[PDB]
């Protein structure tokens, strides 16, 4: 999802 | 052109690039290339190009809501490795936290099509980690709604795949897509494009160095960012078939499973 996807990136960006 | 210490500098951030970009994608273009054309005999893919031999490989292998849902998940370590890489991209991560936040999550579907023509020719598709390839026409004669699913991107991946772009080229192409400042919701609009306009400069004097044989390449790539886009566009109207599609969606579980390795 939009919501899912950006708490992807920004974990992923940590 | 000349050979100065900026052409020099391009050619470095061109390295850089490259070098990030094999440390971040396991899965090249080269190494997909090689699979299609038939030289890793290590890995033979079996392929799948009608219901029975669908079903001669089973071994080896709302619907559509699910499916989209089984690929979004499968395409999370996709959208890591991108992450990861945009990290690389000198600049990238000295932005404003929400700039690059939407940057990448706008970026990453454009790249994940970019990568899926490197898996892609005119006949079919590597599935199941390069253990399979599944045919396009196949895919093209199953029941609407998804026998319209991925066709557009064939037709797109034949042509940016006539490009002829090699792993080195798509590791600026692709830093070129995440630093758009076009971008809604984007803040600071002005460091994006300082960044992406160095990286046009690297783009396009790899381009002239790496493809002797296309004069405009430069521009013909760019443009493929139209069909990129429009790609990802029609995905929110996909959804909007599968709504008023009226009929029996039921689809053969191992083709379930097929397109959750799709995107
Ligand atoms: C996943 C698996 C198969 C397909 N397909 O056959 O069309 C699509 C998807 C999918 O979820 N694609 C996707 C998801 N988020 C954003 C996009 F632009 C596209």
């Amino acid at each position: 999802s939009n919501l899912g996807l950006e708490d992807i990136i920004r974990k992923a960006l940590m | 052109g000349q050979l100065n210490p900026e052409s020099a500098d391009l050619r470095a951030l061109a390295k850089h690039l490259y070098d990030s970009y094999i440390k971040s994608f396991p899965l090249t273009k080269a190494k997909a290339r090689a699979i299609l054309t038939g030289k890793t005999t290590d890995k033979s893919p079996f392929v799948i190009y009608d219901m029975n031999s669908l079903m001669m490989g089973e071994d080896k292998i709302e619907v559509a809501i699910r499916i989209f849902q089984g690929c979004q998940f499968r395409s999370v370590e996709a959208v890591q490795e991108i992450t990861e890489y945009a990290k690389s991209i000198p600049g990238f991560v000295n932005l404003d936290l929400n700039d690059q936040v939407t940057l990448l999550k706008y970026g990453v579907h454009e790249i994940i099509y970019t990568m899926l023509a490197s898996l892609m020719n005119k006949d079919g598709v590597l599935i199941s980690e390069g253990q399979g390839f599944m045919t396009r026409e196949f895919l093209k004669s199953l029941r609407k709604p998804f026998g319209d699913f991925m066709e557009p991107k064939f037709e797109f991946a034949v042509k940016f795949n006539a490009l002829e772009l090699d792993d080195s080229d798509l590791a600026i192409f692709i830093a070129v897509i995440i630093l758009s400042g076009d971008r809604p919701g984007l803040l600071n609009v002005k460091p994006i494009e300082d960044i992406q306009d160095n990286l046009l400069q690297a783009l396009e004097l790899q381009l002239k160095l790496n493809h002797p044989e296309s004069s405009q390449l430069f521009a013909k790539l760019l443009q493929k960012m139209t069909d990129l886009r429009q790609i990802v566009t029609e995905h929110v109207q996909l959804l909007q078939v599968i709504k008023k599609t009226e009929t029996d969606m039921s689809l053969h579980p191992l083709l379930q499973e097929i397109y959750k390795d799709l995107y």
